[PDB]
């Protein structure tokens, strides 16, 4: 029990409380490289790198450059060290500006309010809160400027709305208003320890001798926002890392893909494939040396010892194979991807022209996964719904009436009881004349609907009246009689003012009484006093209610209202019935009396009170039924439908209450009426196991048919979330969770939208995207595989922590179906490739130790050797992975059923990578074998008898690979444009160019001074031109076979599609 | 519309393309072309190699196979040969000494037919790794160059020979230590009635070796020749025992490397004339022993080709990829043929 002190900070603070001390900053100037090179060499090929480059160092093993390896990767490593840097700078502007808020603590010394900062409030200093300014930490609230201690607090942090809460003040310490009386309170505090759940607390408070209790109705959290109050006096509790916002978030975890984790298997492989080449080659080189000691006395061969060549010889072979694992690669991937990421953000219709914001991605990394999601964890309001709830429709006097009327059933058919659609102007007609009987009924009724609410209006200095409303359903029916006519204005404590813009007269009604809003009762009765004199009640409420309480020889039109609920219910929209009813003076007059029996018992008030107001809700007269909306975004319903269609999961987490949830899934075509919701609301650990063991029970027993299975949905309140995350309880949650279609999640803390991704995420090896706005969500969005944040509106945390920033949710539909397929389509093979035509090249280096007795002699030079992966075979992984379309455009979203083909994981495995591999040696044997076979004893050139030699043959071996490996790119290519024209063939053009250049200037300049007279004896005879047109042909004779068989008698879903785009 | 993207073709990935298909209206006449165009360049290029007409000898074991007094026949698994008409006899050696202890062997062969084409004179050796790699770098080509490199300047490459009791080793590294140093004859001496074929020895090498080896200007009091040259340099070098490797054109055509185990290396040519039919004799000087490495050096007599020797590989190849291009094509006209795919324009599982 943490134990506070009111007054004495000084003594209070002996404990070791926080000190406000908020931390966002994962480096600091004292451990960043111990971390930073910790977390960079955990890779393996890092490692790999790294080792390559330490044993290059060595004067006689090397036989290229010694500092390009290690100068890329100081390079690589000194951008990857600047961003984090450039991160971490960002996160520190933030965290130190969200440090130098201007507070107001009651100092001693002073003996009044001074204005500190955040930093330095230790538990227990009394602060002050002003007009609209944040609250600074866990502040249990001692008075405000409200007559009985009531405040209004903004909660959008901790949860996702904007409604305003309300709070007050124990009645035993509600009357410290002005600052000289705060000195003489005095006592202590008994809370609860720093937990993490927002809607329970428990404390007692001791004063003077006597004690009172504590509840969530007095704690005010970190993440609140006092509004519509002046000042409120708050006692500090919990602060720092202590308060329940900040203790419940997480940091941020370092996130791989699904290809990355392919790609380190990939190299573990490969790895072990390299010592296996370089030990059969030192075990032969050693075996040779000892064996024919008499035959290579001409290499004057030491001999002293073994291990001291042995040692010696790995290293050279070390240092000669290791390109099967290189750097260009793994900078080109990075260089793909960001170029991905920059043409994913440039695209016009993933671009929200209202608020000018288009699409950004600001992680590139992880742009792969986009093609393989089969998750979507969604915020309710602001992603799915706007937050602005519309005043549609009413009926009164057995008539409906809206503004914009559709055609479909404009005409009323007066099929008896009236059923359609009449305008607004109709209904203002009906108002005006005063000859209809209907008059003082809809005239009650727009007073019923301008002055039964609780909403405090302000004004700006446009003119253009604000409504704050502490619910929006009250908001829309103040909005709905304000531009028909009936502007509710300034609201003084017990009288309500209306402006009437009909006659421009203003009225005034003088509040009696009215009962509070309560889920049990889903009623609220307000009995006024108006300019005639006369007492009338208002009341409104659901139709399960007040239908029971009706005169019905009294009312003529309920059978009207039924069906107009009932039309408005086959809609999902939210309804409200409307009562009346004028009273006399005598029942009014022992009614207060009544409610002042109720104001004596304060030992019961919850029940007493509610049920002495039901003494005279006893009758009524119905007016009628009104319908308010809660519109969504434009293309959400599609998009929902097309994301299921090509098999992905959405569920839904939201901080809401039950219903509106089940009504904005409802109203999304998300769920269905026939879809039989397992509604789990139990309140213990013991009542949750039960319900789910029930719910399982009774699924596995029956048969899971199709449409069995597609209907059915979950709805989980909070409290029982709360549970169900259990280590017990989570396979029944998780095994009941996967059956259903949808999935919702009601009055859920930002804590637990991240817990529930980490459970999906650990009891499964799925993909996960989570997209959200605001703030609540963030600890989600770093929880998942992917995350989205709604971008183009006021208070963008999710745009700036999430790793994309979309403008709205209709736009989450091409981001995974196109650009989200064809990025996993490209980069895939932009590593395969990558993969291959480095092979095919240095596998050669192997063949050639059986043909030199294991000594590790190379065949070309070593700056040839450094320019093949700089000059002449880098443009075609480049133009595979980015400008390359397997598929078009509309296809991709006509057929969603093909972004399957990313799902499953199609297009990179271990068995195509091996499969590449394999055809890379075999191509590289084909080219040292037929090279060796057409330059048999040097005796190959038609020029006066002179031979070719060493250079001259290994220049042909490096032409032969390099055209062999743009003809496999070429093959591979599915569109051919003009960047794929000009660099498939454009790498051949270049290098036939460059080399006669090359050699017939550099060696000059004592660089590579082996081609002397390379050029004569290579461009200069005929053999090389004719094994430059049969080799190659000959290496992809196989695989043009191949492609055409598998195209024509064995085709798969894109090559279906493919054909039928090439001709249609 | 600040941050709005451009409307490019580029931009919005709608370049105009062109995709195409892998259909038996366009891969099977393909086949056929290939295996229409490839199948008259490898008869031509096996022809040409057919039309090379040369001969082999394998004069290693000459020490203790051949006969002092007069010739006897060379064993059958030494020689080889390749003529437009058939020999009547075979070749023949002997082995004469002179008075000193140096050998030679004689070579005693027929040429059935005038082999109107330029002749060319090569030794062949086998299991002599010449692509070692202690062996391809070890050598300083500064002093190829004539430069009088010093002692510490000299390049580490030639680290087993590089200087000796205090000495410089004019020619650096292990190439030029284990050089071939057996002589041909310059002459075919022709036997009863057959004239003399007179050969030569001056432009073998490459013509840019002709360029860079240069005449040394060292002085032969600083220079000591490798452990090798001692016998034809015995105490040393003198101001004329100095060689000018400008012109000693056996040494260019050595250093020049080989990449295979197994190479030629020209020794002498002939391009003026012709030799007629008959009996034709060759001395080599039998200096350089074989125990040395354990292969197997030989005397061939060549022409030239087209592509160079007597070599089938090319055209073989050729003739491989054509067959395989006919035959597949074959294999895919009938199945299409006899076994329509019909897969159908909207047949698909989506
Ligand atoms: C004599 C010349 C022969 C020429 C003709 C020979 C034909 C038969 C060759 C080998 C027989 C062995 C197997 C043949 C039987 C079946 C071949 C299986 C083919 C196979 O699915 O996997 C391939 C591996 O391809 C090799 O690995 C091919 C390599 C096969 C392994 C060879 C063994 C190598 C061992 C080392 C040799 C060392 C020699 C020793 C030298 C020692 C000297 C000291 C994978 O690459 P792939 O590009 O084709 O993948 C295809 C293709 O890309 C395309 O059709 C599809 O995409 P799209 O439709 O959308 O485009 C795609 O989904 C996929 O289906
Ligand atoms: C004729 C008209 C057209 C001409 C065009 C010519 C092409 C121009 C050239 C454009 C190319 C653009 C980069 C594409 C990949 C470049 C190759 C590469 O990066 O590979 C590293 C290493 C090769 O290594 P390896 O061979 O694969 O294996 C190890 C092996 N050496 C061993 O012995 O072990 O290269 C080097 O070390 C020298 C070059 C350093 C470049 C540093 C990265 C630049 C970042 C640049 C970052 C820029 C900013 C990026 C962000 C915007
Ligand atoms: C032609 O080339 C061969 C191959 O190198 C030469 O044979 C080698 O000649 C050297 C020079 O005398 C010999 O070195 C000597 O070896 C004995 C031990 O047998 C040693 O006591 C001497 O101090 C000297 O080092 C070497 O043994 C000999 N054989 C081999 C296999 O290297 C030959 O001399 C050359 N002939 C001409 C005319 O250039
Ligand atoms: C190629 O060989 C022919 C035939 O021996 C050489 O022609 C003879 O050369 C000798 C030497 O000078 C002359 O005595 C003969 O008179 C030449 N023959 C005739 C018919 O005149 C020819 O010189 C050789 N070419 C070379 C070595 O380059
Ligand atoms: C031609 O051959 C004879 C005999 O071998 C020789 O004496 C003569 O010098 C040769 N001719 C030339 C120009 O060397
Ligand atoms: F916007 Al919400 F829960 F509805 F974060
Ligand atoms: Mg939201």
């Amino acid at each position: 029990p943490r134990v506070i002190h009111i007054n004495d900070s000084l003594a209070n603070s002996s404990f070791g409380y926080s000190d406000n001390h908020i931390s966002t900053t994962k480096y600091n100037f004292a451990t960043f490289l111990p971390k930073f090179l910790f977390q960079e060499f955990s890779k393996y090929a890092n490692l790999f790198f790294l080792c390559t480059s330490a044993i290059q160092q060595v004067p006689h093993v090397s036989p290229t450059n010694r500092y390009t390896t290690i100068g890329t990767l100081l390079v690589v490593l000194i951008v990857s060290a600047m961003k984090e840097c450039i991160e971490d700078i960002k996160r520190a502007n933030s965290d130190k500006e969200l440090n130098n808020s201007t507070a107001e603590i009651f100092s001693e010394a002073h003996d009044d309010f001074v204005e500190k900062r955040w930093i330095d409030i230790r538990v227990g200093d009394i602060i002050r809160v002003k007009s609209e300014e944040p609250i600074p930490a866990d502040t249990i609230i001692l008075s405000s400027s409200e007559p009985e201690g009531l405040c209004y607090i903004e909660t959008a942090n901790l949860d996702g709305e904007t409604n305003l809460k309300i709070k007050q003040s124990r009645v035993e310490t509600a009357k410290f208003i002005d600052v000289k009386t705060l000195k003489n309170m005095n006592g202590k505090v008994v809370s609860e320890q720093p937990n993490s759940s927002l809607y329970t607390y428990e404390g007692t408070m001791t004063l003077n001798d006597r004690q009172i209790p504590l509840s969530p109705d007095q704690m005010i959290l970190r993440g609140a926002t006092l509004r519509n109050t002046a000042w409120i006096f708050g006692l500090v509790i919990f602060t720092g890392h202590e308060t329940k916002l900040l203790r419940n978030a997480t940091a941020t975890p370092i996130k791989r893909t699904a290809v990355e984790k392919i790609i380190n298997r990939q190299i573990i492989a490969l790895f072990t494939v390299l010592i296996v080449l370089i030990l059969i080659s030192s075990i032969g080189n050693v075996i040779m040396s000892t064996a024919d000691a008499k035959h290579l006395s001409y290499l004057y061969l030491e001999g002293t010892n073994k291990a001291g060549l042995f040692f010696k010889d790995f290293l050279t072979f070390w240092i000669l194979f290791s390109n099967l694992v290189p750097i260009s690669l793994f900078v080109t991937v990075e260089l793909i991807k960001y170029y991905q990421a920059f043409m994913i953000g440039s695209d016009l219709d993933l671009y929200y022209e209202k608020t000018d914001t288009p699409t950004v991605v600001r992680t590139s990394s992880l742009v792969e996964e986009l093609g393989q999601i089969e998750y979507i964890f969604s915020d309710k309001t602001g992603t799915l719904t706007r937050n602005i709830m519309e005043f549609k429709s009413c009926s009164i006097a057995g008539h409906c009436y809206i503004d914009k009327i559709p055609e479909d059933k404009t005409a009323t058919v007066e099929d008896g009881i009236e059923v359609g659609y009449r305008k607004f102007d109709d209904l203002k007609k009906k108002l005006n004349d005063p000859s209809d009987e209907d008059s003082p009924i809809i005239n009650d009724f727009l007073t019923l609907l301008a002055t039964c609410h609780t909403v405090i209006p302000e004004f700006q200095s446009d003119g253009s009246i604000k409504y704050q409303a502490a619910s929006p359903d009250e908001g829309a029916l103040v909005q709905g009689g304000a531009d028909l006519g009936y502007k509710f204005i300034i609201r003084k404590p017990n009288s309500v003012t209306v402006l009437l813009e009909e006659t421009g007269e203003e009225k005034e009604y003088q509040l009696l009484n009215i009962c509070e809003f309560n889920s049990t009762r889903k009623r609220m009765s307000a009995i006024f006093r108006f300019p005639d004199g006369s007492i009338k009640l208002f009341c409104k409420g659901a139709d399960t209610v007040i239908l029971e309480r009706l005169d019905d020889e009294a009312n003529q039109y309920v059978e009207a209202t039924m069906r107009h609920l009932e039309d408005y219910a086959s809609e999902g929209l939210r309804t409200l019935c409307l009562a009346m009813r004028d009273i006399s003076e005598g029942e009014y007059e022992e009614w207060n009396s009544i409610y002042n029996e109720a104001a004596t018992t304060l030992d019961n008030r919850a029940e007493k009170l509610d049920e002495a107001a039901n003494l005279i809700e006893k009758n009524l007269i119905l007016i009628g039924a009104t319908a308010i909306e809660d519109k969504l975004q434009d293309g959400v319903p599609e998009t929902i439908h097309t994301l299921q269609e090509a098999g992905i999961k959405i569920w839904v987490l939201t901080g809401d209450r039950q219903e509106t949830a089940i009504n904005i899934g409802m109203s999304c075509r998300l769920l269905s009426e026939d879809m039989n919701l397992l509604i789990i609301n139990e309140e213990t650990r013991d009542d949750t196991e039960r319900n789910l063991l029930e719910k399982i029970n009774a699924l596995n027993e029956h048969q899971l048919s199709t449409h069995d299975m597609n209907t059915l949905a979950l709805v989980i309140d909070g409290k029982s979330l709360g549970f169900a995350l259990e280590p017990e309880l989570e396979d029944y949650l998780l095994t009941v969770a996967k059956l259903c279609k949808a999935v919702i999640c009601c009055r859920v803390s930002p804590l637990q939208k991240a817990l529930v991704v980490k459970m999906v995420k650990r009891k499964s090896s799925s993909l996960l995207l989570a997209i959200g706005d605001g703030a609540n969500d963030v600890s989600m969005i770093q929880a998942a595989h992917v995350g989205v944040g709604i971008s183009g509106m006021e208070g963008m945390q999710a745009a700036r922590s999430a790793d994309i920033a979309v403008g709205q949710f209709k736009f989450l539909k091409k981001l995974l179906l196109v650009h989200g397929s064809w990025s996993y389509q490209r980069i895939s093979v932009a590593i395969l490739y990558s993969f291959y035509k480095n092979t095919a090249l240095y596998m050669t280096q192997f063949w050639y130790v059986f043909a030199n007795a294991f000594s590790g002699q190379s065949i070309m030079e070593s700056w040839t050797m450094s320019f093949y992966n700089l000059f002449f075979t880098v443009w075609p992984p480049f133009v595979i992975g980015v400008f390359d379309q397997f598929v078009s455009s509309r296809l991709l979203e006509r057929y969603p059923q093909l972004y399957k083909l990313g799902q499953k994981g199609q297009f990179f495995s271990v068995y195509i990578f091996w499969g590449w591999i394999i055809n890379g040696f075999f191509h590289s044997a084909i080219v040292f074998i037929g090279t060796i076979l057409i330059y048999r004893y040097g005796f190959a050139l038609n020029m006066h008898g002179e031979l070719a030699d060493h250079w001259s043959w290994g220049v042909t071996v490096y032409t032969t690979s390099v055209i062999i490996v743009l003809g496999k790119a070429a093959l591979v290519t599915n569109q051919w444009t003009k960047f794929t024209l000009i660099a498939i063939p454009g790498s051949l053009l270049f290098w036939l160019i460059f080399f006669p250049i090359y050699a017939s200037i550099f060696p000059h300049a004592n660089i590579s001074r082996e081609y002397y007279g390379v050029v004569k004896h290579t461009y200069g005879s005929g053999v090389f031109w004719l094994t430059l047109i049969v080799l190659p042909i000959f290496a992809l004779v196989r695989d043009f076979l191949w492609k055409y068989y598998k195209r024509m008698y064995e085709p798969e879903t894109y090559h279906v599609i493919q054909e039928m785009q090439k001709y249609n | 519309t600040s941050k709005k993207p451009p409307n490019t073709a580029f931009r919005q990935q709608r370049l105009k393309a062109w995709q195409p298909i892998l259909s038996p209206q366009s891969v099977l006449p393909l086949l056929i072309f290939v295996a229409c165009i490839f199948t008259p360049i490898g008869i031509g290029l096996i022809v040409s190699a057919t039309k090379v007409q040369d001969l082999t000898i394998d004069y290693s074991h000459c020490d203790t196979k051949a006969s002092t007094t007069a010739f006897e026949d060379i064993p059958k698994k030494y020689i080889k040969y390749h003529f437009k008409s058939k020999v009547e006899n075979k070749p023949q050696w002997r082995l004469t000494e002179n008075e000193n202890g140096e050998q030679s062997c004689e070579l005693q062969f027929e040429i059935p037919n005038d082999i109107k084409k330029s002749i060319f004179i090569y030794y062949k050796i086998t299991n002599f790794y010449q692509n070692h790699r202690r062996y391809v770098q070890s050598f300083d080509t500064k002093q190829i160059l004539g430069e009088p490199i010093k002692k510490d300047d000299l390049d580490t490459s030639c680290s087993p020979i590089r200087s000796r009791e205090d000495k410089i080793i004019y020619p650096c590294g292990l190439i030029a230590n284990s050089m071939f140093n057996d002589t041909f004859s310059q002459v075919l001496s022709g036997i009863d009635d057959t004239e003399d074929y007179n050969l030569t020895n001056k432009h073998i090498s490459w013509s840019i070796d002709r360029h860079r080896f240069k005449t040394t200007k060292y002085n032969a009091s600083d220079i000591v020749p490798p452990p090798n040259w001692m016998k034809k340099y015995p105490d040393g070098y003198t101001d004329e025992n100095l060689p000018d490797i400008h012109t000693w054109e056996e040494f260019q055509v050595w250093m020049r490397t080989a990449a295979f185990p197994k190479f030629y290396k020209l020794t002498l040519k002939n391009e003026s004339a012709s030799l007629p039919k008959g009996k034709y004799q060759m001395n080599i000087e039998l200096n350089y022993p074989i125990s040395l490495f354990g292969g197997t050096k030989s005397f061939v007599l060549t022409t030239n080709g087209a592509i160079g020797g007597r070599n089938m590989s090319l055209g073989v190849l050729y003739l491989i990829v054509a067959g395989l291009c006919a035959l597949f094509g074959i294999i895919f006209l009938v199945k299409l043929i006899f076994q329509p795919r019909a897969m159908g324009d909207h047949t698909y599982l989506n």
